[PDB]
């Protein structure tokens, strides 16, 4: 949906 | 914070031979959506990390299919079916199912390869140098393994002491060897009073020492 | 890529502003984090920012000591650290998070920005030419360099030819001398044969104090 993900540890 | 250990802490692994490093997590990692997020980074000399592994196993699409990765929920392994010589460097695990995100120790990889004797050269000051009071002398042993060297400096065959310094570079990510340089430094007026001056090299690849010499002035 | 901003000296109890300039990917889809090595190569994460909405995430122990902030219209991310100390010496990378086949992991990283915290003064080093001679010759090939003297803080950066002769360079770790200055040379093998057309120069450029130095490194005669 264009917005940024990442790894669980980063929040 | 999550702990993350690894082992060996270094370890010396032949040209072709494999290699296996070890990562203990503190919890485990696996999250609630079954995923298990446990990455392994490589670190070369001048480099950035960059992540070979992630989810314990899955190969970065850049990465040559001679590592893998296993693992359960707490404890894994990167393996390398074969060492090449460019995977020198740091390996490091890293979770990020837990935040924060937090790195292992690292564990330093050396690739062993052949004997190699250094090749030896010396360099008399510059007269750019002398001109500003100074004068370094350099003595240079290029690519040689293992890393272990000796080079004493002798001024009119005298032994010196206290006025070197030397030091080795990082493994080479081609061809695995070390090079090292000892620079020898006095006063110009110091410089002044001597005519020969050389550094005398020690490496197992040699079976005696090795001498390197100029005369000032030639 | 990622392009990380230069070295930087910082005086105790000051703060400094180091950048990472995004080129080549949509600047707004991926989160930039950034990374603490200290020099007994530890890695610890600080934290990471939403380029989008400029949302920050912090590591708990650089809270106080690291601020994130993003410029959409340069694409550049910004980390601040503050009120330094000597534990805050080390090299600092930004990382951007990006993904593959569904998954999401580090796939970028700037080449490290090296903060030195000093009350020392920066000072730019002497290059002399290390010339190739008799002396310096083995199997038909000549070793020639530049010693790159006297300067503070780390890093200097050396190149020859302006970055098109890397083949058997080596340029070594710095020694610190007595003075606390450091010294470094770098050295590099060519053929013998090509001392009479091929020409050496070796390129130093230390950030820290602006100086930028080039040597042409020739025989003696």
């Amino acid at each position: 949906g264009d917005r940024a993900d990442g790894q669980p540890a980063g929040d | 914070d999550i702990v993350m250990t690894q082992t060996p802490l270094s370890l010396s692994v032949t040209i072709g031979q494999p290699a296996s490093i070890s990562c203990k997590s503190s919890q485990s990692l696996l999250h609630s959506n079954g995923k298990t997020y446990l990455n392994w980074l490589q670190q070369r000399p001048g480099q950035a990390p960059k992540i070979l592994m992630y989810l314990v196993s899955k190969l970065d699409p850049g990465i040559p299919d001679r590592f893998s990765g296993s693992g359960s929920e707490t404890d894994f392994t990167l393996k390398i079916s074969r060492v090449e010589a460019e995977d020198l460097g740091v390996y490091y695990c890293l979770q990020g199912t837990y935040y924060p995100f937090t790195f292992g120790s690292g564990t330093k990889l050396e690739i062993k390869r052949t004997v190699a004797a250094p090749s030896v050269f010396i360099f008399p000051p510059s007269d750019e140098q002398l001109k500003s009071g100074t004068a370094s002398v350099v003595c240079l042993l290029n690519n040689f393994y293992p890393r272990e060297a000796k080079v004493q400096w002798k001024v009119d065959n005298a032994l010196q002491s206290g006025n070197s310094q030397e030091s080795v570079t990082e493994q080479d990510s081609k061809d695995s060897t070390y090079s090292l340089s000892s620079t020898l430094t006095l006063s110009k007026a110091d410089y002044e009073k001597h005519k020969v001056y050389a550094c005398e090299v020690t490496h197992q690849g040699l079976s005696s020492p090795v001498t390197k010499s100029f005369n000032r002035g030639e | 890529q990622l392009q990380q901003s230069g070295p930087e000296l910082v005086k105790p109890g000051a703060s400094v502003k180091i950048s990472c300039k995004a080129s080549g990917y949509s600047f707004t889809g991926y989160y930039m984090h950034w990374v603490k090595q200290s020099h007994v190569k530890s890695l610890e994460w600080i934290g990471r920012i939403d380029p989008y909405d400029g949302a920050t995430s912090y590591n708990q122990n650089f809270k106080d000591k690291a601020s994130l902030t993003v410029d959409k219209s340069s694409t550049t991310g910004f980390m601040e650290l503050h009120s330094l100390t000597s534990e805050d010496s080390a090299v600092y990378y930004c990382a951007r998070e990006g993904h593959w086949d569904g998954d999401w992991y580090f796939d970028v990283w700037g080449a490290g920005t090296t903060v030195t915290v000093s009350s020392a003064s920066t000072k730019g080093p002497s290059v002399f030419p290390l010339a190739p001679s008799s002396k310096s010759t083995s199997g038909g090939t000549a070793a020639l360099g530049c010693l790159v003297k006297d300067y503070f803080p780390e890093p200097v950066t050396v190149s020859w030819n302006s970055g098109a002769l890397t083949s058997g360079v080596h340029t070594f770790p710095a020694v610190l001398q007595s003075s606390g200055l450091y010294s470094l040379s770098s050295v590099v093998t060519v053929p013998s044969s090509s001392l009479g057309t091929q020409t050496y120069i070796c390129n130093v450029n230390h950030k820290p104090s602006n100086t930028k130095v080039d040597k042409k490194v020739e025989p003696k005669s």
